């Protein structure tokens, strides 16, 4: 948590509706979230990936 | 075996090498933990107004607060080590000959970083100081504590080091072939956004201290596109 | 085109407006900041004991925190135009006559919150500084951060304003159509959870302010039911 | 945020335990969570409609 | 009715003697706020430089912290009664026949936290107060605010408290059944890791203060691995 | 909140990585999660069960 605050967070929005508009605003909420995605994605992707590493070779030596 | 295993065998290492230069340095420099003290609070000293003294609230301060500067000074002078393994454990990735330019480019940023922080200690503090320190409201005495002016000082530090990148990291990007000063102009109003945000993930839980770090990052952004037309 | 984009087009235009009456209003005083926390200042001046001042454990504190009153004085000063901002916007909502009912009653809801400042300042503020300043322990010198004491005075700023407007909200809603004295008396439960959770949203976090805090909520909504039974 | 604490938050559920009690506690947590649903469901439903106001008005406009 | 609501029921009436307790606790020690706090102070007061007093920067700081001591005194010295309806309202879960083990366990799990708050203030605190305040660095003033020290006593309280059972707590298992020395040892890296996420929990947002937390519960649960082989 | 800061949860990272290794701390980040779907099962069936027990006998003596 970096500092994270109620008047801090309304005034991106403040900032970020006077700035962008209601026009680019919204598409850079959804750009945001799109980075997001892509985290939860790789985050999903390294997850099962460095299980399937792990779990395979050692039970792979069993064998 | 196989990568993502040995990926984190090799950080593991980096991050050792990392902790190692961190402490070697902090044990060398923690005997002279009042000395850095003192040269970090010359600034403020000298600029102090008559009975005013540095005073400490905290009951581990007197003992805590030079012990954190030292292995906050340590952080900075290894710097150029930590980044050196950050680099290495990305250098298989950069095998495109991206290796090449890179190499100087950290190396360039290192003393930007303490320009920075040599320009903040010799031109700004005196000057920022002697203005901050005479300026309190009538019958209010300037006691500033110890562990809070070290916060201040290193915020300063990470700001005006942090400053100094912006127009060159700007220019450099704007010069060979990632951007021009056209796109970076119709970028503005995303900046703006950007260093709110930036600002608050680095500013205390205060609108005041995230209002006024902000706008700096703005006018570095701004001076940067206007150096790189110059180009 | 098309609602829920001129919503914000509107919104947009609606914080434009508040946000130049608070740099209006704010770069009208900051000039006058240190008089403004002479007067802030002059209730603890004179209840300090003697010996005792004021002090400064920030670095920034002295320039800063006359400024950050400025601006938080200049945002109780444009309240009415916030407010009258924030019905604008929801005015073309309110079409089913109630619009005439509560414009007076936003307007009725800006004195009582002036009120209370005003009550605070005069008749509490010399009251708590009277007995806060001269009850520490054998041996402790009261030396108050003025950081510490903006906090603190807009703390009660706050409290006593809402305070003043709990009873006359209860009072009227349960007077017209909306509730009655029995209906807010068996929700008497919830508002104690309910106190407890708003002081905890509102206090830092600390188990003994959000304890101390959340009674005088409960203790204002109590009155205020008492006082519905009058009509 | 709203300055959360550990101890902060334990009290409500001690004080909200004693003055509701295992007869209305429990339905104040419901109540609660109904209201949080019906945030969350309009914000599902303002995100979709404002993304449909946008695209398509501008996708509209093209052809 | 049926279980799930006569649980509660049983919690709701432990959490209310638990209530009780603290709060009639609180009240009897309430008039003498000031008096526990010189007690407190006095190790503080003895060890003091010339000079130096304590001070208070906050401005419901003399009042509200002896008052704030005290709400702590009363919950260590109902600990016994919280413990007991904890255990109480765990108890019928509990027909194993364990219980009869941990109604003493409980009880000498009560004094230990007690020897070791006695061993803080009587052995620790003259030491490392007399350390402390006589390190600040030249030109600091050691002006100790009464806030920050009761956070300060009030950690090394809890500290030495838990760090006295800890030892105990691991021969006590490692002596019946549960553990034998030989799991302990393969378990370390993982206690090293969680010392470190305990701090985190338990000390302010600093990462000084959990790397220095942590390391007492690692070298605590050291000692306590070598006194279980000399069982 | 427990005090959750940045350089605190980078520190428990830096510290697992490098005592852990990579081949006991991904185990142990499996481990730690499974205690997580624990409480959830937990929370899962005690809030449907509690429900379950004042609903449902409310509503049989209405019967």
């Amino acid at each position: 948590m970096f500092d994270i605050g109620f008047s801090e967070l309304l005034l991106v929005f403040i900032i970020g509706l006077v700035v962008l508009g209601p026009q680019r605003l919204p598409v850079a909420v959804k750009t945001v979230a799109g980075w997001i995605r892509a985290l939860r994605s790789l985050a999903t992707t390294v997850q099962n990936e460095l299980t399937q590493e792990l779990k395979l070779q050692e039970f792979q030596d069993s064998l | 075996t196989q990568p993502l295993i040995t990926h984190l065998i090799e950080l593991r290492k980096r991050l050792l090498n990392c902790i190692i230069a961190v402490i070697v340095i902090f044990l060398c420099l923690v005997y002279f933990a009042n000395d850095i003290y003192h040269l970090v609070s010359a600034p403020l000293i000298k600029q102090l107004p008559q009975g005013s003294t540095m005073i400490a609230t905290d009951v581990a301060s007197p003992f805590f607060t030079p012990i954190k500067l030292t292995f906050m000074v340590s952080l900075i002078l290894s710097a150029p080590v930590i980044l050196y393994q950050v680099w290495a454990f990305i250098a298989p990735a950069l095998y495109k000959h991206e290796r090449r330019l890179v190499v100087p480019l950290l190396v360039s940023s290192s003393l930007l970083f303490y320009i920075g922080m040599a320009f903040a200690y010799f031109v700004v503090f005196p000057l920022a100081f002697g203005f901050l320190a005479n300026t309190a409201p009538e019958g209010v005495q300037v006691s500033t504590d110890i562990a809070s002016y070290l916060s201040f000082v290193m915020a300063l530090f990470m700001a005006f080091g942090v400053s100094f990148e912006v127009p060159v990291a700007i220019v450099l990007l704007c010069w060979m072939g990632i951007t021009s000063p056209e796109d970076l102009r119709k970028k503005r109003p995303y900046v703006l956004v950007g260093a709110f945000v930036v600002g608050m993930l680095l500013t205390p839980p205060d609108v005041f201290s995230q209002t006024l770090l902000a706008i700096p990052m703005y006018c570095l952004f701004e001076i940067g596109v206007f150096f790189s037309r110059f180009y």
